[PDB]
């Protein structure tokens, strides 16, 4: 079938983890863990679309108002999360973080909050504060098995005059955490009663490993609301940049169209981005089927060998990501000791977790979307940095 | 008003087959919260419901069209189906309902279930061809009415397709029962019965059979062959060959040369222009076709197997099944394009003559004649304003502008 | 070597000239000449370029600031305009609107002024009013030989107190005038004097058909300033979306820069747009030439058979473009009766001129950049449906 | 103050070729406004331009350097052109330079040009390596002070490649005069005439001019194989083959084998020392070095052939070749790396004793001695202030962090 236990060279491709050490490292000679993307190469499905796209030469002007657009992204939602959308609704844009942000000028004023989930995204950040609306954030609590908000805190913050808009990851990053149907509903009930206006970001719903399947913010949706994502992380094609999303209450939709396609003139797709999500969407489901297990299957041997070299971590594989984000507070260790000697020591760059502010004090971030080859080796790093400092 | 051949349960299984299969699948529609049947037109799901529903009595029936897109309406024969499914036990929602003295369908929706509360017996609500409505309020307070409903209740739903209720919340709390389009087809034993009550000539078992799958089961398909060859048209596996893995356009011109062209040109004429009509009744027909033994006519028609089927046992009210119907109508808008406004004016005055103003509304602006409306209005201003049809008003005269500007004056 | 001379499909591709009636005409059973883009197949450099960053397959993030980047930029620079660059000024944007509008929320507040001369391009009414930017503009004045603006207007223009910015459209669109060294010297000395800053939209700046050429912003730029391109135009790529630019005064292309990234998320290429311009500007100047050859015995085609059919037209092609702006008011005639015309008796899309607001009233725009077997077509129907409303 | 090797023209004339193509291509130089030499380093094009100013007076020479990237001193340095050029003409506008009186450079050109205006004969202003100038406002201003030049002044701007000087304007309107890369190069009868005036062994001229075109008549080129058959380290054609085609990098390694491996160990040091010096004379030889017969060890070099050439024909300053002196400096980095700060101090401290701090701040920093610079700021406080170093004065400290804290102290 497919193979992924193979390593792509990537070298000499201007991609960010493997051709540019700042601000990644300094050595420039290092295995590189900091970028969240995938090793892999896509899908056959959507390289075979994209040369047959090719030859036809053309690339003029191109809608995405199209048909086939929606009809795989209906398709896509009815049959891979059991829900039904109404296509006349699906508008796209550049970017999900564009959206993101285009929403944010609309749904708010200057010097409002917008909600947000700590440890949170790193760019959701960027988008609030560059447009000078303020964070307000409500940190999540590691406990016995995953990661909880407390509703009270959280409606606590909720009640406030000043929060309007919510920007909720489902699932969430870098924690994995998948919302539960109890949580969305209870979430959905307390903004639409404080109001505050949601704006569901789903880039990862692909990748869950849990029992207990991802739902949809638009099920629980109510008046005004969002959900953007992607097939980018999925399918690992963020070089060809396109996102699409759900907006509400038509008035809404309008305004950001109007937006997209008059005041910032960026209405004109990349007709290889709609190529790429049609095929992935209409034939790329044994691809990612495939792709799922096999990370499934790095996250635990992750989990196997970290657990049994440091009894005391008790690290459970995340409930939905491809990223490790690993607690080693239970090991009492400095971090920037760790870091200088996974730099130095051992040439393995892992993101360190204090660049997600204080909640990431004691955490790393391991990518482990790659082939099984490079994580023994980044693993083995990382442990033996921690033995070398412990 | 609200037109009765809405709120009741279709009847006449003069020939239906009836299987346990399905009926047992639905024997405990009473412990979850959602009984979904989903499928492409014509499955046969909707018989299969009146069937089941014909063993109870505490049993509410909502048929839907595109005007019910509307939500004011919505709710109205929501909360109508109520009463018939708890005789008359909701009195406060429903006069709030005909009072319109409701913020949202949430708040109706939640003094309903005040009074839902109190009722202690189970209770079953029905919901056909969901997949007409498109407007998000009604999908959002459908939502809501699906999360908030008491244990006792059941809600089933026919659609075409996955609505949009919210159902992997129920998927995942295990408060869902389906019944999908692959069991809805007919299997061998079934087709087996299906033609031998049918036909004059008995088919062996094994050739029902294989027309039985190469058309997939599909029931609509099955009763085509069985009339064609009442007819005697054809031997029955030609028929067949003509129907394997028809597609709509297909189904088309098929319908054009088999049906359409079978039967005499007088009752091509009374079927091409009936179908413009939602619910037809004696009065109605007499009207529009001017025939005037109009009963007789629907009576005959229903015996000539031509898709028309009641909607009381009291042979009252009739209606086409949507596929031939909207066929019918697409071969009205040709082969009598020219005579379309007089019959829309014909239609229109005779509902406002039964007292229906809202669909003689819908005919009118059909027929696009302003001053029918102008008269629809200074003639029922009473019951528009007691019972505020306002949003009625607004689409109507905004849907004529220059002729509207009168709403534009009436604004300020 | 290439062949123009003949015709692309294009059915089926979801391009807004061929799939889509609305709201070119209603009849949808056209000869569309309505959309800018040209009905080429691109240069077959780019192409095979593009083919083999497919068959690499992995579609990871990349990096714009690159140095092949900017070295092709650099050299189409030098070698095509005689111009050189200081190649770390230069940025990239995803669509050159994109970035005319990021400069003006950037170079002035709400309420100011930016002056365009008309007749101009319609994105730039949506770009200026779209962030709440008056238009204040300036009508060329068709004469003897060409378009000319009047500097004393526009130095009353330019002395207003609301004026901050000068959007210049160079070379000129649609009339295609491309400005002389004189005229470039004065504007800018006025511009300078009267403090304000200038955008250089010069995504025309390779069809140039006068013995006089193009003469880019920077050699007359001072202060802040900013030249934006693409070679989306001359390649006939913009379904590839991608531009760049170049802006001065460093903390402008800082705050730019900051813009793009932090706040709309923007900042990750379409690694197949630099390949493409790559590819375009290291080997596609064969191809470009022999296409300018064509593309300017179209319209002196056009010339032809327009000024012979009615001798009283006096019609001279055009300086720089290959959109014909066909100037019909020496004919008395009515432009909506030709219109309906033009669609009913001889089923041919021509754009109107009144779109282009009042200083359009009277002209035709007629895109000669087509297979001459379909300009043959166009400018019989024209000439026919001219002659059928005398 | 003024460093007097960057305003003189360079005056070697002992086995130069005369050129008389590239003099006749000059000649007509005053019609133009601008004439602009460009091609890769050691192309001759300077050694051209300086045989071409060896027959006028008044006619300005500034070689630039990476400090003259900053913009008060390029004003300096170039109205000390101008002077010398007219003798002291420009008074008024040589006070405002002096005294920093200025808002910017466009401004000073134009009272430049005031006075400019009413000299009446021709001027002539060159400019050695103007790619080394990367500052955005140098360009604008050199492009002002292009158009608004009087007609009896021409510029003439040697650089690498293509400047930001709008040149295409001056294409358009014919007043630009362009000597390329490839008339720049050695032809065969003047790849002969070289080989016989500089080598002690007849070269045959084709032989010789195999060896011109194999290297593409690069001047530098011919000038190894000219002083490596001069040690008679090959045979001319063998030194050829190796270099041939050579890139950037061979040439290092070239440099390495060829030029340094051939010399004595002591002349070695002496130059890997010498290198890190912008322009040498005698006293800063002496001083870095430690050799006392500096000039003498300066004027033995220059006979040796090792692209040492003066900077005036009183055989004062001197200068390396670029090229040789970026690979010099590349190789003492190495070479001598634990050498570096103490030399760098040395030749600070010398240039301070000449009375030119602002190459003493280069090297300096270059050292990294904060103290030393506290000491070259309370030792030349008054001409820092009276001369106004402040740009430097503001740079020197960000590069005694603590102290430009303090700076930044002092900021309030
Ligand atoms: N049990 C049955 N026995 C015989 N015929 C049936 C049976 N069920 C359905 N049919 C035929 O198939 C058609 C089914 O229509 P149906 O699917 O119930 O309409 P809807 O679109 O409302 O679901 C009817 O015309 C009926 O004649
Ligand atoms: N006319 C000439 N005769 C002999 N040798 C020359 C002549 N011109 C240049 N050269 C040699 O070539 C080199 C040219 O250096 P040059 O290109 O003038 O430096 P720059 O980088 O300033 O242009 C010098 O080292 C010189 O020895
Ligand atoms: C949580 C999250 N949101 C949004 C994005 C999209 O970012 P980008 O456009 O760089 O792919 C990603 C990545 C992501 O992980
Ligand atoms: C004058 C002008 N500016 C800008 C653009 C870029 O617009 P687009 O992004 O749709 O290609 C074009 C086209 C154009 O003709």
């Amino acid at each position: 079938m497919f193979d992924f236990s193979k390593v792509v060279d990537r070298h000499g491709t201007w991609c960010t983890q493997w051709d540019y050490v700042a601000d990644r490292f300094g050595t420039a000679d290092l295995l590189p863990f900091t970028i969240s993307d995938m090793d892999f190469a896509t899908a056959p499905c959507i390289i075979e679309a994209l040369n047959q796209r090719l030859m036809h030469g053309v690339f003029g002007y191109s809608r995405w108002k199209n048909d086939e657009f929606l009809a795989a992204i209906a398709h896509w939602f009815s049959t891979q999360h059991y829900t039904a959308i109404d296509s006349q609704t699906v508008v796209y844009g550049p970017s999900v973080i564009y959206m993101v942000s285009e929403l944010i000028r609309q749904w708010s004023e200057t010097g409002e909050g917008v909600v947000i989930h700590t440890p949170a995204y790193d760019a959701f950040y960027k988008a609030i504060e560059g447009n000078q609306r303020t964070v307000m954030p409500v940190a999540l609590e590691k406990q016995a098995d995953g990661w909880f908000c407390d509703m009270g805190k959280l409606e606590a913050v909720l009640a406030k005059p000043e929060c309007k808009i919510m920007l909720l990851c489902s699932p969430q990053n870098p924690t994995g955490k998948v919302w539960t149907c109890d949580e969305l509903e209870i979430m959905a009930d307390l903004c639409e009663r404080h109001g505050v206006r949601v704006i569901s970001d789903e880039i990862h719903m692909d990748m869950v490993w849990g029992e207990q399947p991802h739902i949809p913010w638009s099920n629980v949706a109510r008046g005004d609301w969002a959900l953007l994502t992607s097939g980018s992380k999925s399918f690992n094609i963020p070089a060809l940049t396109g996102a699409y999303g759900i907006i509400e209450n038509s008035s809404s939709r309008d305004a950001y169209l109007s937006a997209l396609k008059g005041r910032d003139g960026l209405s004109s797709p990349s007709v290889l981005a709609l190529t790429a999500h049609i095929a992935a969407y209409q034939q790329g489901a044994p691809w990612l089927d495939a792709l799922r297990i096999y990370l499934k299957d790095n996250l635990t041997y992750i989990a196997d060998k970290m657990n049994a070299a440091f009894p005391e971590l008790n690290w459970q594989i995340p409930q939905s990501t491809y990223l490790a984000w690993l607690d080693l507070r239970p090991l009492n260790i400095d971090d920037n000791a760790l870091q200088k000697a996974l730099i130095e020591q051992e040439k393995v760059a892992i993101m360190p977790g204090y660049t997600y502010g204080e909640e990431g004090r004691g955490f790393v971030r391991l990518n482990a979307g790659c082939p099984r080859s490079k994580l023994e080796k980044g693993v083995a790093g990382l442990i033996n940095a921690i033995r070398a400092v412990r | 008003m609200l037109i009765p051949s809405k709120l009741s349960r279709p009847v006449r299984l003069d020939h239906t087959v009836v299987r346990e299969r399905l009926l047992a699948k639905l024997s405990g529609a009473n412990n979850f919260r959602l009984a979904l049947i989903t499928s492409p037109a014509g499955y046969g799901k909707t018989t299969l419901i009146s069937q089941w529903a014909a063993g109870k009595n505490d049993i509410g029936w909502y048929s839907l069209d595109e005007g019910d897109n509307q939500q004011e309406r919505f709710a109205s024969y929501l909360i109508a189906a109520v009463q018939q499914a708890t005789n008359g036990h909701c009195a406060i929602c429903e006069t709030m309902a005909q009072k319109r003295q409701y913020a949202s369908l949430t708040s109706l929706f939640a003094q309903l279930f005040i009074e839902l509360a109190e009722w202690h017996s189970p209770l079953y609500l029905v919901i056909d061809d969901y997949h007409l409505i498109t407007n998000p309020v009604i999908h959002e307070s459908m939502r809501f009415f699906i999360r908030h409903q008491p244990e006792n209740l059941t809600l089933v739903v026919l659609s075409r397709n996955l609505p949009q209720l919210g159902i992997a919340n129920l998927r995942v709390r295990d408060q869902l029962l389906e019944i999908g389009s692959q069991q809805l087809a007919f299997t061998h034993q079934e087709a087996n019965e299906f033609f031998d009550c049918r036909l004059s000539s008995p088919i062996e078992a094994a050739e029902s059979s294989r027309i039985c799958d190469d058309v997939s089961g599909w029931a609509t398909a099955l009763q085509l062959i069985a009339l064609s060859a009442r007819q005697n048209t054809h031997s029955a596996h030609k028929s067949a060959r003509r129907l394997a893995g028809i597609n709509a356009s297909h189904l088309s011109d098929y319908l054009v040369d088999e049906v359409l062209d079978n039967v005499d040109l007088a009752t091509r004429h009374f079927l091409l222009k009936s179908a413009i009509l939602r619910s037809m009744n004696d009065a109605l027909i007499t009207r529009v076709t001017g025939e005037e033994n109009g009963q007789m006519r629907l009576e005959e028609i229903e015996r000539q197997g031509l898709f028309l089927q009641r909607m009381d046992d009291t042979g009252e009210w009739f209606c086409y099944h949507p596929l031939f119907g909207n066929f019918l109508r697409q071969r009205c808008q040709w082969e009598l394009a020219a005579e379309l406004p007089e019959i829309h004016r014909a239609a229109a005055e005779s509902w406002m003559a039964q007292g229906f103003p809202s669909e003689a509304i819908h005919h009118a602006l059909a027929a696009g004649d302003a001053l029918m409306l102008r008269d629809i209005l200074l003639n029922h201003a009473w019951s528009l304003f007691n019972h505020s049809e306002l949003s009625l008003l607004e689409e109507s005269l905004k849907a004529n502008p220059a002729a509207a500007i009168a709403i534009a004056i009436i604004e300020v």
